[PDB]
Formats: structure tokens, sequence, C-alpha cells
């Protein structure tokens, strides 16, 4: 404002501000199991365990 | 930052006896990663036992 004197003002402002946040969880499980038996009592020598 | 290890163990073993050398052994060779399991191999093996 200028009147019978001269008055001067100047005023600024300006912020910014940008946040952040990333997550990742990856998980894998397998398990198997397998067992074979086998038992003959045949009466051979050699035929009963072939 | 970028590092990766891997790491691998294997432990294989074998043994036979019994009968005579030549059909033991034919047995030992083919049943060691043969895939294929004969029938006639298996009866010279019964026959040398």
């Amino acid at each position: 404002y200028e009147d019978k004197i001269n008055v001067g003002g100047g005023l600024s402002g300006d912020h910014c501000k940008k946040f952040g946040g990333g997550k990742t969880e990856r998980a894998r499980k397998a398990m198997a199991v397998e067992d074979i038996i086998s038992r003959v009592r045949g009466g051979s020598s050699g035929w009963s365990g072939g | 930052v970028n590092i990766t290890s891997e790491n691998l163990i294997d432990d294989v073993v074998s043994l036979i006896r019994g009968g005579t050398r030549k059909y033991a052994f034919e047995l030992k060779e083919k049943l060691l990663r043969g895939t294929v399991i004969d029938v006639t191999d298996f009866v010279n093996w019964a026959s040398s036992i």
C-alpha cells in the first residue's frame, strides 16, 4: 500500500513433502515322503529275492 | 548392492556282495543309474548267488 509515505511488503510460502513405503514378502515350502518295503518269503534261493 | 550365493551338496554310495563276480557286477553296473532293471540279469544273479 502507498499513500502519503510509501510502505512495501512481501511474503511467500511453499512447502512440499513426499513419503514412500514398499514391502513384499514371499515364501514357499514343499515336503514329500515316499517309502517302499517288500518282504517275500517265497522259498527260492535266487528267485525269491529276484 | 547385489550379492548372491548358492551351495550344493551331494553324497552317493553303494555296495554289493555274494555270488559269482560276473553276474554280480553286471547287476551292479545295470543298477547304478541304469534306470531300466531287467529280469534276465537278475536271474543270472540268482543262479550266481
